[PDB]
């Protein structure tokens, strides 16, 4: 199937620079305009930049002109965004999307039909910090969880039992603590009769700090 | 830049009922007869946006029969013939006539359902955490409706203020409930001073309290 896979997100100082990447598969990459859209925390979608299939034309939102530069490597089926002179307003999840067929004499529009998984850019003067992962240990129903405490920047992902456990999982929005670090909890409800027989492990990933921790909750 | 505006911004709907979300553009989106450059997108909690409708009325691959787009020029409507629980999320219109592409503010589809009292669980700080000098006490409110619930922390029956934070999930795609966790942050020193830790959950005039003794 058609997929877009993004990377390159992380923390940079105000005034700093970062490059995002978006690798496409399952379509003839060079035939299509490619587009970046972002979403600031708790805000809506905002268009950032587009580039035609051939790289013949580029387009930018007024607030990013000059500072941001879109590019593509057709031979690697990859779209890039060079983000210079970073500002607080640039803190967002960045999505790439497949845009119009641009090889034809008249471009053909199919919507932004395929989107990447997103990558998070944080512009802040602080340092990266990896989380500690603490168990939340144990009616016929038991609740257990993990507390992912004191990390920066966003985000953290959590799965259970390497993705096998999906039913009854609640992963809460991160809270910004007064310390300026985030905390997140993830819980699951399970049969209390199962606690002796089956193991429950939370799988925590914080890509910015290269922290990938699995915590068995006894 | 073309300004896109949506109505409403919040849309509470009962499953099985129709829904209509409206989008207005500041300029005509009709490029030529039959071609209005207006799209609709859905974004579910913790997911990327996904295309629903393109060019005003074209339904994207794999989108249910239930979704349709209509309108022309400056006025557009996304319609859901019968709303399902899993339709919860944000809906955005976007114009693709000109760069910059511009989006409406987003409309949050909310599902109406019967009241449900939370299942409440309290978690002492882990021994692992207490090694560090901080204590987090966690209260979980599981699978409740509506969203409005008051959490009060009590330590040796003293009402806490200013030392707790909470966050809430978006509506569950199957059962349309919310879950909430509240975290009480104490110094380890303060935690070790006191015995009884209680989370009190209030809906209307009904309060449920879950507690543990540290000792």
């Amino acid at each position: 199937e058609v997929q877009l896979v993004e990377s390159g997100g992380g923390l940079e100082q105000p005034g700093g620079s970062l490059r995002l990447s978006c690798a496409g598969s399952g379509f003839t990459f060079r035939d299509y305009a490619m587009t970046w859209v972002r979403q600031a925390p708790g805000k809506g979608l905002e268009w950032v930049s587009s580039i035609s299939g051939s790289g013949g034309n580029t387009y930018y939102a007024d607030s990013v002109k000059g500072r941001f530069t879109i590019s593509r490597d057709n031979s690697k089926n990859t779209l890039y965004l060079q983000m210079n002179s970073l500002r607080a307003e640039d803190t967002a999840v960045y999505y790439c999307a497949k845009d119009r067929l641009s090889i034809t004499i008249r471009p053909r529009y199919y919507g932004l039909d395929v989107w990447g998984q997103g990558t998070t850019v944080t512009v802040s003067s602080a340092s990266t910090k990896g989380p500690s992962v603490f168990p939340l240990a144990p009616e016929s129903t038991a609740a257990l969880g993990c507390l992912v405490k004191d990390y920066f920047p966003e985000p953290v992902t959590v799965s259970w039992n390497s993705g096998a456990l999906t039913s009854g999982v609640h992963t809460f929005p991160a809270v910004l603590q007064s310390s300026g670090l985030y905390s997140l909890s993830s819980v699951v409800t399970v049969p209390s009769s199962s606690l002796g027989t089956k193991t429950y492990t939370c799988n925590v990933d914080h890509k910015p700090s290269n922290t990938k921790v699995d915590k068995r909750v006894e | 830049d073309i300004v896109m505006t949506q109505s409403p911004l919040s849309l509470p709907v009962t499953p099985g009922e129709p829904a209509s979300i409206s989008c207005r553009s500041s300029q005509s989106l009709l490029y030529s007869i039959g071609y209005n450059y207006l799209d609709w997108y859905l974004q579910k909690s913790g997911q990327s946006p996904q295309l629903l409708i393109y060019l005003g009325s074209n339904r994207a691959s794999g989108v249910p029969d239930r979704f349709s787009g209509s309108g022309s020029g400056t006025d557009f409507t996304l319609k859901i013939s019968r709303v399902e629980a899993e339709d919860v999320g944000f809906y955005y219109c976007m114009q693709a006539l000109q760069t910059p592409y511009t989006f409406g503010q987003g409309t949050k589809l909310e599902i109406k359902r019967t009241v449900a009292a939370p299942s409440v669980f309290i978690f002492p700080p882990s021994d692992e955490q207490l090694k560090s000098g901080t204590a987090s006490v966690v209260c979980l409110l599981n699978n409740f409706y509506p969203r409005e619930a008051k959490v009060q922390w009590k330590v040796d029956n003293a009402l806490q203020s200013g030392n707790s934070q909470e966050s809430v999930t978006e509506q569950d795609s199957k059962d349309s409930t919310y879950s909430l966790s509240s975290t009480l942050t104490l110094s380890k020193a303060d935690y070790e001073k006191h015995k009884v830790y209680a989370c009190e959950v209030t809906q209307g005039t009904t309060s449920v309290t879950k507690s543990f003794n540290r000792g």
